[PDB]
């Protein structure tokens, strides 16, 4: 209701009615750059100014449902004019508040949580003064998964996190990765985060190397202590230890009814023919299959057609 | 780009593409968009007639997986010649006629030709130059699209539904694959009609004029300039040109001996004065001693209750004047300040900061009346003695003996601690303890210095100063000289050095100035080295009794009273003095990790737990002198803070000279027999950076009893 009555008054303007209607989503990515370029007014002052005052801090409405307005010392924890509230509101709800189980953050989170497990079970060797000479090859920061590239890692995560936002390719193949079919499944009931969900399955499953003068160990286990390891004189040794087929017929087609979602694909039919959005604002008009159309040696038999 | 035409069709399409191109005669590398339009319309002419044969009775079915007719010619895949041969044959075997150019598939049950067009920009406009260039003659054609659109001549779409969708499919998801990477814009913008054109750029204009005008002198076009450039050969140029040079020009190398270098000249004139902020070696403090360790307060009361600790005021009257100004507005600016501090008891309530009333001496030392007036130049045109601006020979000063005293007293030892840092984790790798026990050591050492003293002096000033800017801005307000410290014994104290009164302070940029007065105590007499303070006007106010040894004895107490005013960026330079001890510590480390790489050990232990090595870091009339490790921590400890509180242009120019000149003596002493071409002019440099500061004078005092021992 609201985004629709913004959006109106938008195009009552001359000027963004040209900028609605001659962009293409395809540059929607270049106009969002033209924001600005000075903000750096010594945000360290900034900073120990605002905590002087009372009130600094921003919160949602239904907060004075939830915190009282005073504590038993008899110190204001909020104030009414979105509305302004203190720090001792964030101590408070962290020493009184409601509980809630944390049982998907060790599956969100599980890229950090190898990492304690590798230093806590390590163990630690002689450290050695000299000279030393060090040359630079390909590391990799981020070891990714295997037996997948970085074209269906983006796939997996866009199906995971965003399943009505997929169009063209994952919605014509005829296929079912693994992973994404367990990825889905733990997942169900999570609140945490859309977007810290996708950071965090990027962070997992994309592979990403740099070049580092590296002088020691080459796997990725080696290069995220490299700052422990070795110095200017020195070396210290150190072991871690341990979706069906469909094709598109055309644009959209007013003999067919009114466009519908992705997600209720699921009814359909044996062969009918629907309107659907796909992908960031495609309506195409789809079918479903009767056939095969694989990619076996069927394309290699048309060498029968020639060098006769 | 080749690579995704690489990875997106398979070997034997793309084979087909090399082919194609090599007779036409073009290139892969240079021309790219050409490669991807010819591999999508053969791919696209393949899948168009695949899974597609006719029985004996004449109807036509899909099958999978018999000596049946395909109901398809393919042509595209054969040379020229073939080409028109087959068709030759065809046309003659079922009496049609040659059309002109070369159709791309051929049909038996319908007996006509079709042709396969993929467009880039919408389908309209393209099916008209393919009407207009086939006509008279029986050929369907075809047209596709990548956005999902089709059209054929009389809505005849020889096909079966399933058949063009997975062509629009296809050709679909090609777009969109291809958008994703970077490469639609550019494949787009080669379509030229029936033609494919990498990129275009000319000159065409004005730009032809400008760079007809930037070559050298013996040319008038460019091609001429880039035919001249292609068509060369380098035969004997460098060497004929440097044979016909002259000898004058050359690099001659005079060697640098023992007896070479010569002491570093110095200024003459009139002696040099005190121009810090807050004076150093001659402050005293009057101690609240302990206060609660709940009590967390205002610092007004805080001066307040330290100043009620003192009996012993007087009569005030001057002993040192100022030479220039009025010196009874500083009487009367002394006793303002002293009679508005007792006068809070007549106020209903208590006030947090205090403002001073704007009185005529105050008003004359703050300079209030001094602004000069801005109007446009027309109107002040005929006026007379009229100067551009302040552009005088800045005066020349000599150089005195009270900048090595403060030095000296800059390096000691005091009864308290000035410091006391956080913790951090436990150790558990030996670096860990290697790294703890440098630390721990350094701190040991240099925690009770009286530089400490000096950074909490700065950094507690500024932050006040700065605050009561910002928050007040149109009164004159009171500010306090305040330090925090913790005694011999474990408790807490608070010092008093003084007050501040400050002007306006309406700051837009960086570089506008505010004007203050500060006024500081001292038992210091003035009228032992008068030519030190030549900003100041000292008055006598009191008396002071002294506890130290047997009996009591009474000295006299001063004030020093002088005008100033900073700066906001330099307000962010006075609060950041911890870099000091960062610094310092730095310069330690990386001694003792120089040496520990030619002595492959660890050489921390031999620095500081050894008790027999001594470093040469003083001078006498007998000769130099030598210390402890302790010693030399301090001091470059306070060398370091002496460089941020004195910083001026004249240190970069006589560092990095030095630098140079160091580095060559070094080189001498090596035995490396090192050389120089000019070394007039780096003296000439030097002296040319040593203009009026007695810091820099002290460093070249310095470097010249260096050299005089070095060689020696």
């Amino acid at each position: 209701m609201e985004r629709i009555k913004e959006l109106r008054n938008l195009m009552s303007q001359s000027r963004t009615r040209e900028i609605l209607t001659k962009t293409t989503v395809d540059h929607m990515a270049i106009i969002k750059k033209y924001t600005s370029g000075r903000q750096e007014k010594n945000p360290s002052l900034r900073m120990k100014w605002m905590m002087a005052m009372k009130y600094p801090i921003t919160a949602d409405k239904r907060i004075t449902e939830m915190v009282p307005e005073r504590n038993e010392q008899g110190q204001t924890l909020w104030s009414k004019m979105r509305v302004m509230v203190s720090p001792l509101a964030v101590t408070w709800w962290n020493r009184n508040g409601p509980m809630t189980s944390t049982v998907h953050y060790p599956k969100v989170y599980k890229t950090y949580f190898e990492k304690v497990e590798r230093l806590k079970h390590g163990t630690f060797g002689p450290v050695h003064f000299r000279n030393q000479v060090k040359i630079r090859r390909r590391v990799d920061i981020n070891p990714g998964h295997a037996d997948l590239s970085a074209k269906e890692a983006q796939d997996v995560i866009m199906e995971v996190v965003f399943p009505n936002e997929v169009g063209a390719r994952i919605l014509t193949s005829e296929s079912q990765l693994t992973i994404t079919k367990e990825k889905k499944e733990e997942l169900q009931d999570c609140k945490i985060s859309p977007l810290m969900v996708a950071y965090m399955l990027e962070r997992e499953l994309v592979r990403k190397t740099r070049f580092l003068p590296v002088a020691g160990g080459t796997s990725s286990v080696y290069i995220e202590v490299l700052h422990l390891t070795q110095g200017t004189c020195w070396e210290q040794m150190y072991t871690p230890g341990g979706r069906r087929g469909f094709l598109i017929l055309g644009k959209e087609d007013r003999r067919y009814g009114p466009a519908l979602s992705i997600n209720e694909l699921s009814n359909l039919a044996k062969g009918e023919k629907a309107n659907v959005l796909i992908g960031q604002g495609d309506v195409v008009l789809v079918m479903k299959r009767k056939r095969d159309s694989s990619i076996l040696t069927d394309s290699q038999t048309a060498t029968k057609r020639i060098r006769m | 780009m080749e690579d995704f035409v690489r990875q997106c069709f398979n070997p034997m399409i793309v084979e087909l593409a090399e082919k194609a191109m090599k007779e036409y005669g073009e290139d892969l590398k240079i021309e790219t968009n050409k490669f991807a339009a010819i591999c999508t319309h053969l791919e696209v002419c393949f899948m168009y007639s695949d899974f597609h044969f006719i029985n004996e009775q004449g109807e036509s079915i899909v099958v999978e997986l018999a000596l049946l007719k395909h109901r398809f010619e393919i042509i595209e895949g054969r040379d020229r010649t073939m080409a028109w041969t087959v068709v030759n044959s065809i046309c003659n075997t079922t009496g049609a006629e040659k059309p002109k150019f070369l159709p791309d598939l051929y049909d038996y049950k319908e007996n006509r030709f079709i042709e396969i067009g993929v467009t880039r920009r919408e389908v309209h406009i393209y099916y008209l130059e393919k009407a207009n260039k086939i006509k008279s003659e029986n050929t369907h054609i075809h047209i596709f699209s990548f956005t999902g659109e089709e059209m054929a001549t009389k809505a005849d779409y020889t096909l079966d539904e399933e058949s063009r969708a997975r062509i629009k499919t296809r050709l679909f998801t090609i777009r969109q694959e291809m958008a994703n990477r970077g490469l639609w814009d550019s494949f787009r913008q080669s379509e030229r009609g029936e033609e494919t054109i990498e990129e275009r750029f000319e000159i065409t204009g004005t730009m032809r004029r400008l760079a007809d005008q930037s070559l050298p002198p013996n040319f008038s076009c460019l091609e001429n300039f880039r035919a001249y450039v292609d068509g060369f050969e380098p035969n004997g140029y460098i060497e004929g040109k440097l044979s016909q040079m002259s000898k004058e020009v050359n690099a001659k190398i005079e060697p640098f001996l023992k007896t070479t270098p010569r002491p570093i000249r110095l200024p003459d004139g009139p002696p040099c004065f005190q121009r810090s902020k807050f004076l150093l070696m001659d402050a005293l403090k009057l101690s609240i001693e302990d206060p609660s360790h709940e009590g967390e307060g205002i610092p007004l009361y805080d001066a307040i209750k330290c100043m009620r600790t003192f009996f012993g005021w007087k009569e005030p009257y001057i002993v040192k004047p100022h030479e220039k100004g009025i010196n009874p507005n500083y009487l009367l600016s002394w006793k303002q300040v002293l009679a508005e501090l007792q006068d809070i008891e007549n106020e209903e309530k208590i006030p947090r900061t205090k403002n001073m009333k704007k009185t005529s001496q105050l008003k004359w030392a703050l300079g209030e009346n001094m602004a000069p007036e801005k109007v446009d130049f027309d109107n002040c045109r005929d006026v007379s003695d009229l100067k551009q601006y302040d552009s005088d020979e800045p005066e020349l000063r000599s150089l005195s003996s009270w900048i090595q005293n403060e030095f000296n007293k800059a390096c000691e030892l005091t009864d308290s601690t000035w410091i006391e840092l956080d913790e951090i984790g436990e150790d558990v790798a030996p670096i860990e303890y290697i790294a703890s026990m440098r630390r721990n050591y350094f701190t040991a050492e240099v925690s009770h210095c009286r530089a400490t003293e000096y950074i909490m002096k700065g950094v507690y000033i500024n932050t006040a100063l700065l605050n009561a800017s910002c928050a007040a801005m149109d009164d004159f307000q009171l500010i306090p000289m305040i330090s925090k410290c913790r005694t011999k014994e474990g408790r807490r104290k608070t010092n008093l050095y003084g007050f501040i009164i400050k002007g306006r302070s309406h700051l837009r940029n960086d570089t506008d100035v505010v004007n203050f007065v500060s006024m500081e105590f001292s038992l210091t007499d003035p009228r032992l080295e008068p030519h030190k303070w030549e900003k100041y006007c000292v008055l006598e106010i009191g008396d002071m009794l002294l506890r130290s040894a047997i009996g009591q004895m009474s000295r006299p107490m001063f004030l020093y009273v002088r005008t100033n005013g900073t700066s906001k960026i330099k307000m962010k330079w006075g609060m950041e003095m911890r870099r000091c001890l960062l610094q310092s510590l730095q310069q330690i480390e990386s001694m003792i990790e120089a040496e520990s790489s030619v002595k492959e050990k660890d050489m921390t232990k031999e620095f500081f737990e050894n008790k027999s090595e001594t470093w040469p870091i003083g001078e006498s009339p007998k000769g130099v002198e030598d210390g402890s490790i302790g010693k030399v921590c301090r001091t470059l400890l306070a060398k370091s803070v002496f460089n941020s509180l004195y910083a001026s242009p004249q240190l970069e120019g006589f560092s990095a000279e030095s630098r140079k000149l160091l580095l060559v003596v070094q080189a001498l002493r090596d035995n490396l027999e090192p050389g120089t071409f000019d070394l007039e002019g780096l003296y000439e440099a030097i002296e040319e950076c040593l203009i009026n500061d007695p810091w820099v004078l002290l460093n070249a005092s310095w470097f010249n009893s260096f050299l005089t021992h070095a060689l020696r």
